[PDB]
């Protein structure tokens, strides 16, 4: 079953494990036609089979042939002569006379290998063909079974994901000419949906392949997506094997109907995040642009700043729509935001008018300004974090976009549940959501106290403010001010982090922008330090220069040099927004509501009862007391 | 006392005990190091 695997596995490993030569790129050329035939359909399957039968054995053998004729001494001049061709052209040819450079070493070499894949190649040809196209040691063998069946069901969910990210750290990695028609082609894969999947892929097969032949690591991504199409393959013909309906189900066997997930620990555990389905998608994307904020800290993150503001402040249901905008929005960004990338690969004579337009004031602060609108500029090496980030969230934006095409949505928190009082997962859940209010959410704005800045004073007046107030108010019901009262945490908690992290971007594009704007004699910038002592400052990034009068002035200055909202600013924001489409609505109004009667309840009664039992320990104390005196006397 | 073999007045240790500090840049830490591990050793010894 798994030996034409070992074979593949020779034929790569003998055309690739020696210099290059006209037969070595011949064999790697045929081996990417049969796996683009194998990737073309399975009835190509049968007719590569049929391939096998007839080639590369009898092109393996005459070659064989003729380099054991060649090796012999006086025949090499003779054939020279008598086809005219040159030393250089024979060496790029490979025929090469190894004993005239005495290294008997390695004739030795492709003396056994070749004859070892060839006899290897017909023991599969003659045995496979057959067979292989004709279709407490049980517990342990149980148990095998079980794991293989549960990490094949996590391979064809999730290996169509990971062929997209182990093709974008190479390009990533290193970027050239050979890859300017693949990204744009790649950008055009996960922008549609699954109905041409076929077809795109063969578009890889094609060009990766070419480059190859450029050449004369990128063969990891060769055997990544042939084993995707294996898979897909193999997938289908279990599914043929058991007579079970051939349809690509999105949910692989709903164990526990989805919303009984509750049932228990490994019961919830899958959909508890299989079903994360909703979950996953909206929160994680709106934390996925939130890290990439980090990530990228220029003024092309400028523009996702405000479109994360455009979902955050309004209902799903309210702007629904426009957020599909949205998600082709970047489908287009990250191409020719690439383009721009690589702009002329190995070099060019030409220039940039940008450049032109910008006049008299430093050579320093054009560089930092290119930098931060992320253009291209002759010879600057970027690192790879920023089309790791744009990457990760095109997924994401995609999936959730498939979960909005799914199904939509056609005065009052409208989803409701029921209650059965907690649940060893929720037990723990239930018990951990109830202090959320409380701690979870404000340790990250005790983080943002931390964080060192007027706007961190502008959060510590406010939540303390909120701790006296809020506690009270949440425990009582506040009759016509619960939606009053959630608007004003909105504008409260949610407005005002937001509305401080739109400018952490800005006001050090500020602080980077054209060199100077503060530093002289008597009476302008040391008011324009009381401010710049704390609002713009660091403006950090990891690459900049300063000349001599801005570093005298940040001298003076004194600045920590270190600001960055991804301390303390970033992670609040992402929790309170992972907060906010949740606990608008489900368990947390019943446990709301629960908190106001249980006030009158343990307010009045608990009390006497409390008193009357420290009593009641008083008189057993009293008496044990009493008795050991007695018995110490007894 | 004579100049061949003289004492330090601390006039001159102060202004080299200045000069040790101003040496750094703002940016880089290895500065910030350095210029802390060269003031603790030389403010070790006094002007005696």
């Amino acid at each position: 079953v798994y030996f034409i695997f070992v074979v593949s596995v020779v034929l790569l490993v003998v055309s690739t494990c020696f210099a290059p030569n006209f037969y070595n790129i011949l064999f790697f050329a045929l081996w990417a036609l049969n796996l683009i035939y194998l990737k073309f359909s399975f009835r190509l399957y049968r007719g590569l089979a049929y391939a096998f039968w007839l080639t590369l054995t009898f092109y393996t053998s005459i070659v064989i042939i003729a380099l054991y004729i060649y090796q012999f001494p006086g025949v090499s001049q003779w054939i020279i002569r008598n086809t005219s061709l040159s030393q250089e052209w024979l060496n790029a040819i490979g025929l090469v006379d190894f004993r005239a450079i005495g290294e008997s070493g390695a004739l030795f070499l492709q003396l056994l290998a070749p004859i070892a894949l060839f006899v290897v190649t017909m023991l599969q040809l003659k045995f496979f063909h057959g067979p292989w196209s004709r279709a407490l040691v049980k517990k342990l063998h149980k148990l095998a079974n079980q794991t293989i069946e549960l990490l094949w069901r996590f391979f064809e969910v999730h290996i169509s994901k990971i062929v997209f990210v182990i093709i974008a750290i190479f390009i990533a990695n290193n970027i050239n000419a050979l890859y300017i028609p693949l990204v744009i082609l790649l950008s055009l894969a996960i922008c549609l949906p699954s109905a041409a999947d076929g077809i795109f892929s063969l578009f890889m097969c094609a060009y990766l392949f070419l480059v190859a032949l450029s050449k004369m690591g990128v063969i990891v991504s060769i055997i990544a997506l042939a084993f995707q199409s294996i898979v897909i393959y193999r997938q289908r013909h279990y599914r043929a094997s058991l007579g079970l309906p051939e349809s690509m189900r999105a949910k692989v066997f709903p164990d526990f109907h989805h919303s009984h997930f509750d049932r228990s620990l490994k019961n919830a555990i899958q959909f508890l995040i299989d079903y994360g389905f909703y979950k996953f998608g909206l929160e994680i994307t709106m934390i996925a642009i939130g890290i990439d904020i980090f990530n990228r800290m220029d003024a092309l993150a400028a523009i996702q700043c405000f479109w994360l503001v455009l979902f955050a402040l309004n209902k799903r249901v309210f702007v629904r729509r426009i957020w599909v905008f949205y998600v082709i929005y970047m489908a287009i960004l990250y191409p020719l935001q690439f383009f721009s990338y690589v702009g002329l690969p190995p070099d060019s004579c030409i220039e940039y008018p940008w450049s032109y337009w910008i006049p008299s004031y430093s050579d320093d602060a054009r560089f930092n300004l290119s930098y931060l609108l992320n253009l291209s500029i002759y010879g600057v090496n970027w690192p790879s974090a920023y089309l790791i980030g744009d990457f990760f969230v095109l997924l994401l934006a995609s999936c959730q976009l498939a979960v909005f095409r799914r199904e939509g949505e056609d005065e009052n928190p409208q989803y409701d549940f029921i209650d059965t009082k907690k649940s060893y997962v929720d037990y723990f859940k239930s018990f951990v959501f109830h202090y959320g209010h409380w701690i979870t959410l404000m340790s990250t704005l005790a983080a943002g106290i931390a964080g060192t800045s007027l706007f961190a004073l502008g959060y510590i007046i406010f939540t303390l403010t909120m701790l006296w107030s809020g506690n009270n108010l949440y425990v009582m019901n506040s009759t016509l001010r619960s939606f009053e009262h959630t608007l004003k945490r909105w504008n409260a908690l949610l407005g005002y982090t937001l509305f401080t992290i739109t400018m952490k971007v800005c006001l050090q594009i500020f602080g980077c922008v054209f060199l100077s704007w503060f530093d002289q004699s008597g009476g302008w910038g040391k008011t324009l330090c009381i401010v710049r002592q704390l609002f713009s400052i660091t403006c950090v990034n990891n690459e900049c220069h300063v000349l001599k009068e801005l570093e005298d002035f940040s001298k003076a200055c004194a600045v920590e040099t270190k600001e960055g909202n991804i301390g303390f600013d970033v992670i609040a924001l992402s929790f309170l927004v992972f907060q906010i489409r949740i606990f608008h609505s489900w368990y947390f109004q019943h446990c709301m509501v629960e908190y106001r009667s249980e006030v009158i309840l343990a307010n009045r009664g608990a009390v006497l009862k409390n008193q009357l039992i420290e009593k009641e320990m008083k008189e057993q104390n009293e008496q044990q007391k009493a008795k050991f005196n007695d018995i110490r006397r007894r | 006392d004579n100049a061949e073999l003289g004492m330090i007045k601390p006039d001159q240790l102060a202004s080299l005990n200045q000069a040790l500090t101003d040496s750094y840049t703002t940016r880089d830490t290895n500065s910030i190091l350095r210029s802390r591990m060269s003031v603790s050793y030389l403010k070790g010894y006094t002007y005696e």
